[PDB]
RNA sequence: GAAGAUGAUCAGAUACCGUCGUAGUCUUAACCAUAAACUAUGCCGACUAGGGAUCGGGUGGUGUUUUUUUAAUGACCCACUCGGCACCUUACGAGAAAUCAAAGUCUUUGGGUUCUGGGGGGAGUAUGGUCGCAAGGCUGAAACUUAAAGGAAUUGACGGAA
């Protein structure tokens, strides 16, 4: 019968097994815990002001061999530590 | 629409009676039990030579329909029938494959042996079982000489006889050569006998 | 067989299929008119009969029962029906 | 268990003319089945079908012509406002030229065609095609 | 025409067989592509996809070329063809004509109603290669092909204008997409409509009916 | 199938298997017609005029082609005794 | 590594977890 | 994947059957699964009859044999070369030679 | 090592195929119309052809040889396989038919003379 | 015969191998509740294909064996039949394929129902609850990380495989 019950009067199992096997989606799971708020430096958002606290330079991951040159960022509404990429030629010598 | 005379006549039946074209196999296709007769004990079914009689009229009156000859190929992979085919083949139009089938005959227009029969009629279907399967790729009716344990896969008349013997194979051949010569009018008159005597048509040694 | 008549089939093929695969499901069993060596009434006794059937006069058993049809037993005469 | 007797009896006949039978046996042979059955021989999907009667359900052989492509059941019977029939014909129907959609509705088992002539609507069977 | 062996170019380029029609009627087996190229002269090729294919040998990586090619005149036929070689020009040349060989007929009908000269399919068909399979729906009139840019240049040349497409399986291996797609078109002369259900007198072959013109010797 | 203004636009009627009413399609190259010979008084052939038979792949490679043809030759009286409807 | 071996590690690692969670509580 | 139908043993509705020790090692193998292999020899050899019949007494004695149904496992019949791997279309193939 | 090639067995067989009223069972012969009727590029392989249609030839006058296609090879297998024999059989020599067969015969309603034995299981 | 003891060998010090040997293996009373607990295939129902072999029961042979002048019951043979463990051929069909008479009757998608899965790890982890004398069992995340992991098959290469 195609696994799932199909009677007219199932539609509770229907609707509730959805709702359980909906969480296992990555949306809706981090969108119903709340996980943007709860966790992700931006509560949220798109984009946050921060102070940089020390200019980085990140050792590329392989097979690729640069220097990534970074900065590591305390966000002003969290109080959050994160590394931002400085993300053109040059421009590490325009932040401070 | 047969008027009288394609009635099995008593000296047909004694011709099929005494070359055992009745001894069908022990196992039974389902297909082939319509042609079985009331089985004796020992285990032998009895093929209906009556019925065996109706289809090989019908199968002559379809060879004696394309109009040219030599476009209804006869094939016979077994020793009991190489002398059976080789005989049809000249007594009517009847191309001959005699022995190896040399598959890629039908399909594979290249090759040496590369024939396109409107027909093909064959002694055994297990044993010409490459004929009737490259038949299936190009649109060729298959007249076999079916046991009652041979496959009527791709076979559209089948012919029920005893395929063990030389006598039964080599008698089906030489009614089905001389019906075809009788509905070509190649035979005066159906009532009269072959002058041809049917044992021209079986298996030898030496 | 691709084309059969289904409303009428051989009577040699109904009496080789089971009782209830038939066209109209009925029972292959039956009835016998039973009478012993001594007495001389006449006793209804069913095939399959399950029961070590007597008389009414006789203390003979008919039948003994079996795991089909019961053995008509000592000598006694049937009939069917 | 057995729970459709329509659902086994369009399968059977869905089997048989898969495999080119001219006849099926249909055991147990409600009202719901000849009804259905009387529509598509209206429509000429098969031909004479005949109820044998034992005395429990009865049995039908239909006899198959060779017209038919799709026989089948929509379990479970949907209620279909007369809105939605050609949302339930557009998701079944190969075309919309021919292909019935038949439907249980209180002026009989029917169509839907002649449930829109009708101007009726109601629960769903199945479809022929 | 050019020396033909098989009976069928021998009654084709003589003149017996005119139209491709007669061929598809007793479904009569084409195998010589100047039998198609007689039949239907304009008969436009395209190449959709050539890929390379290997095979590792004791030292090296040998490879061939694919090429997939869809022929057909945009009046109710197509052929896909698929052919591998050394070589690409190779690839093109032999797989134009396994597509003339494999050239089928298709039903154009309509979405519904019978305003004239088809412009749809007459039926929703579907059609499975590999693990993708390919529906096609009737549509009406002004919707185009609603296909992907393959499928929808193999309709183009099937002379389909309206059709509805959806898709299942790895769609991204072209060459099961187009197969899917060929079957799919393929089975509109496999399905049996209410108007085909009308009994036809079952006519006599042409290698029947010009049987001395066949078989020369 | 045909437009408003009659005109059958068809291109093509495709024939019918005469066992299982299928439509015989262009590549179905298992697919067969048998042409059997109209037999006159004093038995000749009649060549040309045919009793003719197609078959689609389906049913030979079923295996049920000969029956089939036994049924659609007797009913035809190409046969008198070969093909009985009750098995 | 084996999945079984893995498995009786992180069970042992229960066990040292469980250990210093009682020892505190 | 399925290597082979009847898993590579002969179990079709038991569970469990029983096992047995294989006699090269004592690998502990299932007696369905095992291999069984019957050694029937003479008691003497091929060669030594007639020195046993020319020094014997009771003329035409029997001759007699020993049985011993031998159990292997898997591992030690292919390397013994008593089943001896065989090919994906011929490992089908159920008859004894 | 004396194993010959194709291209000796291929052009000795066509050599036979169609000189057949010509060469012997001599190889000199052989050889030295083997200059007339081919182009044969080199002496060795003259030879080697020649030689190894003195061989066919030698092996077709006791028995014929597969693959050798000559058209009188027909006609004499042909004026073989005529053969008729007059002791005709497939006719009543004493008809030996089972209790079934008869049975056939009165259900097909045909008169035939016949003789019944009784087949043991 | 886990552990443990001991004898050899090994580059490191092959844990394999040899001889002992505790718990254990067995049983009673109570616990545990897991296995590649596998057919890696939930349960009920219907239909679709041929075949032979076998297990249990039933039915029929004017069958064989108990030949004793029309020879019980068992055993056997033959044909049916129902139920079962399975098997062989084919691919109508299905499948990514291996393969499958079900894994078929599915884009021509609906017979009834329960359970489960949602890329790979982290992780069957942390924590909470509950069960257990314990071992643990059932339930069971997240942060973070990652562009593949995987399945089937083809060609090659390699094998202390033939
Ligand atoms: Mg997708
Ligand atoms: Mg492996
Ligand atoms: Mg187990
Ligand atoms: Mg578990
Ligand atoms: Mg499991
Ligand atoms: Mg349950
Ligand atoms: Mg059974
Ligand atoms: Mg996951
Ligand atoms: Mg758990
Ligand atoms: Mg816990
Ligand atoms: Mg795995
Ligand atoms: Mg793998």
């Amino acid at each position: 019968g195609k696994g799932k019950p199909r009677g007219l009067n199932s539609a509770r199992k229907l609707r509730v097994h959805r709702r359980n096997n909906r969480w296992a989606e990555n949306n809706y799971k981090k969108r119903l815990l709340g996980t943007a708020f709860k966790s992700s430096p931006f509560g949220g958002s798109s984009h946050a002001k921060g102070i940089v606290l020390e200019k980085l330079g990140i050792e590329s991951k392989q097979p690729n061999s640069a220097i990534r040159k970074c900065v590591r960022v305390q966000l002003i509404k969290n109080g959050k530590k994160v590394t931002a990429f400085v993300p053109n030629d040059g421009c590490l010598n325009f932040v401070d | 629409s047969l008027p009288a005379t394609f009635d099995l006549t008593p000296e047909d039946a004694q011709l099929l009676l005494a070359a055992n074209t009745h001894l069908g196999a022990r196992n039974v296709q389902v297909h082939q039990e319509p042609y079985v007769f009331n089985a004796r004990p020992d285990g032998v079914h009895v093929i209906n030579v009556g019925k065996t009689w109706e289809k090989l009229v019908l199968a002559a009156r379809i060879i004696a329909a394309i109009p040219n000859p030599e476009d209804v190929v006869a094939i016979s992979s077994r020793t009991f029938g190489q002398r059976a085919v080789l005989k049809f083949a000249a007594h009517t139009g009847a191309t001959p494959i005699a022995g190896r089938f040399t598959p890629g005959s039908f399909t594979n227009y290249i090759t040496r042996s590369f024939k396109e029969p409107r027909l093909v009629i064959v002694t055994d279907p297990r044993s010409d079982a490459q004929a009737i399967k490259e038949a299936s790729y190009v649109n060729i009716p298959v007249i076999a000489l079916t046991d009652l344990d041979s496959p009527s896969e791709f076979v559209d008349v089948a012919i029920p006889c005893n395929n063990r013997g030389k006598h039964s194979i080599g008698l089906i051949w030489y009614l089905l050569a001389r019906e075809v010569l009788r509905l070509r009018g190649a035979l005066v008159d159906r009532t009269q006998p072959w002058s041809i005597m049917p044992d021209l048509y079986f298996y030898r040694d030496p | 067989v691709l084309v059969q008549d289904l409303l009428h089939p051989t009577a040699a093929s109904e009496a080789r299929k089971h009782k209830l695969k038939t066209l109209v499901q009925g029972p292959r069993s039956y009835f016998l008119d039973v009478k012993c060596p001594g007495c001389l009434n006449i006793t209804t006794v069913f095939s399959h009969a399950q029961t070590a059937v007597t008389c009414e006069s006789c203390s003979t058993i008919l039948c003994t029962p079996t795991g089909g049809k019961a053995k008509l037993s000592e000598g006694t005469s049937f009939r069917r029906k | 268990t057995r729970s459709s007797v329509l659902a086994d009896a369009l399968n059977a006949i869905n089997n048989a003319e898969k495999t080119g039978k001219r006849q099926v046996l249909i055991r147990p042979s409600s009202k719901v089945i000849i009804k259905f059955l009387q529509v598509m021989q209206k429509h000429g999907y098969i031909g004479e079908f005949e109820y044998i009667d034992d005395h429990r359900s009865g049995k039908i052989v239909v006899q198959l012509n060779g017209r038919l492509n799709k026989c089948g059941v929509i379990s479970p019977r949907f209620n279909v406002k007369i809105g939605d029939i050609e949302k339930w014909t557009a998701n079944l129907l190969p075309a919309r030229q021919f292909g019935y959609v038949i439907l249980t509705t209180s002026a009989g088992i029917m169509d839907h065609e002649e449930a829109r002539r009708k101007h009726v609507s109601g629960k769903i069977l199945g479809f022929v095609y | 025409g050019w020396v033909p062996v098989t009976k069928l170019g021998r009654l084709v380029k003589a003149g017996k067989i005119t139209t491709i029609e007669e061929i598809f009627l007793h479904s009569l087996p084409v195998k010589e592509f100047q039998i198609i190229d007689t039949l239907l002269p304009g008969l436009q090729d395209e190449v959709m996809n050539i890929k390379p294919v290997q095979k590792q040998t004791r030292a090296g990586q040998r490879t061939r070329f694919k090429a997939v090619v869809v022929v057909g005149d945009s009046n109710g036929h197509v052929g896909l063809g698929i052919k591998t070689a050394k070589e690409v020009a190779g690839a093109i040349r032999a797989g134009i004509i396994i597509a003339k060989l494999s050239v089928i007929p298709i039903r154009r009908g309509y979405w519904g109603t019978n305003l004239g000269q088809p412009h749809s399919l007459a039926t929703k068909t579907t059609g499975k290669c590999g693990s993708v399979t390919v529906r096609l729906i009737p549509a009406p009139r002004g919707s185009g092909i609603v296909a992907s840019p393959a499928v929808k240049k193999l309709l183009q040349l099937a002379g389909v204008e309206d059709v509805y497409t959806q898709s299942n399986g790895k769609t991204r291996t072209l060459e099961n997409t187009l197969k899917a797609a060929f079957v799919a078109i393929g089975n509109t002369y496999g399905f049996l409509t209410p108007n085909l259900w009308a009994e036809q007198p079952l006519p006599v072959s042409p290698l029947d009916i010009y049987s001395d013109e066949a078989s020369a010797q | 199938m045909e437009n408003d203004k009659g005109q059958l636009v068809e291109l093509y009627v495709p024939r019918k298997c005469s066992a299982t009413n299928r439509i015989i399609k262009a590549d179905d190259h298992a697919s067969v017609q048998i042409n059997v010979a109209k037999v006159d008084e004093e038995g000749r052939a009649i060549p040309g005029e045919y009793v003719t038979y197609a078959l689609s792949g389906y049913v030979r490679s079923r295996g049920e082609s000969d029956d089939s043809l036994n049924r659609l030759a007797q009913n035809d009286g190409l046969l008198k005794n070969v093909w009985s409807y009750s098995r | 590594m084996r999945a079984k071996w893995r498995k009786k590690r992180t069970r042992r690692l229960k066990r040292k977890r469980r250990k210093v969670r009682a020892r505190s509580k | 994947p399925k290597k082979r139908a009847s898993n590579g043993r002969n179990k079709k509705g038991r569970g469990h059957v029983k096992p047995v020790r294989c006699v090269n090692c004592s690998k502990s193998i299932p007696k369905d699964k095992a291999i069984k292999r019957m050694a029937i020899r003479n008691i003497v050899e091929a060669a030594a009859v007639r020195d046993l019949s020319e020094a014997s007494v009771y003329p035409e004695y029997a001759l007699p044999k020993t049985y011993n149904k031998l159990h292997y496992c898997v591992s030690c019949a292919i390397h013994a070369r008593i089943v001896r791997v065989r090919s994906r279309e011929d490992r089908k193939n159920r008859a004894p030679p | 090592g004396r194993v010959r090639t194709k291209t000796v067995k291929r052009a000795s067989k066509a050599l036979i195929e169609r000189y057949y009223p010509k060469l012997t069972l001599d190889f000199q012969t052989n050889k030295r119309l083997c200059d007339e009727i081919a182009t044969i590029q080199s002496k060795r392989l003259r030879n080697k052809i020649a030689g190894y249609t003195t061989h066919l030839m030698k092996r077709i006058q006791k028995g014929p040889v597969r693959g050798i296609s000559f058209k009188l090879q027909e006609e004499e297998r042909e004026r073989k396989d005529q053969y008729v024999p007059e002791v005709s059989a497939l006719d009543l020599s004493r008809l030996n038919v089972d209790n079934q067969t008869s049975d056939l015969v009165k259900s097909l309603g045909l008169k035939l003379p016949l003789s019944v034995i009784n087949v043991s299981a």
